[PDB]
């Protein structure tokens, strides 16, 4: 089946920086759009941010403009979001998605998402 | 049919060509390597029975 | 901006229909914005029910649409079941892949 299997979130200081993965299989990587969205315990889900099929363009909520960074290498089959300056207020579920969709804004298959943890 | 609408019953919607596998149709040109979606199609679709219908 | 209203919380019945509503705060929803709408229950990655406004997922009871209604979108039940109780998020696209989600509405059964 498809899958996709994020990690990499742990408990970390605020301040400082964490870098999350995501490795997919099942799937022909190469072909699709890569969504991250985040979720804060007792709300509910919001858009963090995107990169284009071909990895020529990333895209952001403004809430992480100049902060979180997406790359993803195609022959691992996998891709990366790192974020500076990471805040405590930023305490949420992080999940990595597979976007099929016609525009490639938001995912239809979704990981179980990765905690991350700010303290 | 039922009250709360009776889905029990599918019928196939894509297929490649005129005449029970669960394959994704391929509307597009781009394979389906098993992840639906746009151009990617389940094949089946449910029949929505109702009392009301 | 990112502004996306939704009925906070609603309560039907078993068998009984539900409509879960969902609108940007600008112009109106159109195929433009290519809705998704989410179910997610407690404890569980979200799963996504409906693409591109009305596509409906393998994975998707087929009690679930994605209808239109005056304006916005909305996630018709067409009968109820204890197994719907979860919260529901909308997602709407602007101008560019910038998706916007709802508050979340929260529906359980009676």
């Amino acid at each position: 089946e498809v899958q996709l299997v994020e990690s990499g979130g742990d408990s970390v200081q605020p301040g400082g920086s964490l870098r999350l993965s995501c490795a997919a299989a099942g799937f022909t990587f190469s072909s699709y759009w890569m969504n991250w969205v985040r979720q804060a315990p007792g709300k509910g889900l919001e858009w963090v941010a995107n990169i284009k099929q071909d990895g020529s363009e990333k895209y952001y909520v403004d809430s992480v403009k100049g902060r979180f960074t997406i790359s993803r290498d195609n022959a691992k089959n996998s891709l990366y979001l790192q974020m500076n300056s990471l805040r405590a207020e930023d305490t949420a579920v992080y999940y990595c998605a597979l976007s099929s969709g016609y525009s490639g804004y938001a995912g239809n298959y979704w990981g179980q998402g990765t905690l991350v943890t700010v303290s | 049919s039922k009250v709360g609408g009776n889905y029990n019953y599918l019928y196939r919607l894509f297929r490649k060509s005129n005449l029970i596998s669960t394959e994704i149709y391929q509307a597009g040109s781009t394979p389906c390597n098993g992840v639906e979606g746009f151009n990617c199609y389940f094949p089946l679709q449910s029949y929505g029975f109702q009392p009301t219908n | 901006q990112a502004v996306v209203t939704q009925e906070p919380s609603l309560t039907v019945s078993p068998g009984g229909t539900v409509t879960l509503t969902c609108g940007s705060s600008t112009g109106a929803v159109t195929s433009g914005h290519y809705p998704y709408w989410f179910q997610q229950k407690p404890g569980q990655a979200p799963r996504t029910l409906i693409y591109d406004t009305s596509n409906k997922h393998s994975w998707t009871p087929a009690r679930f649409s994605g209808s239109l209604l005056g304006g916005k979108a909305a996630l018709t039940l067409s009968g109820a079941r204890p197994e719907d109780e979860a919260e529901y998020y909308c997602l709407l696209s602007y101008s560019g892949a910038r998706g916007v989600f709802g508050g979340g509405t929260k529906l359980t059964v009676l």
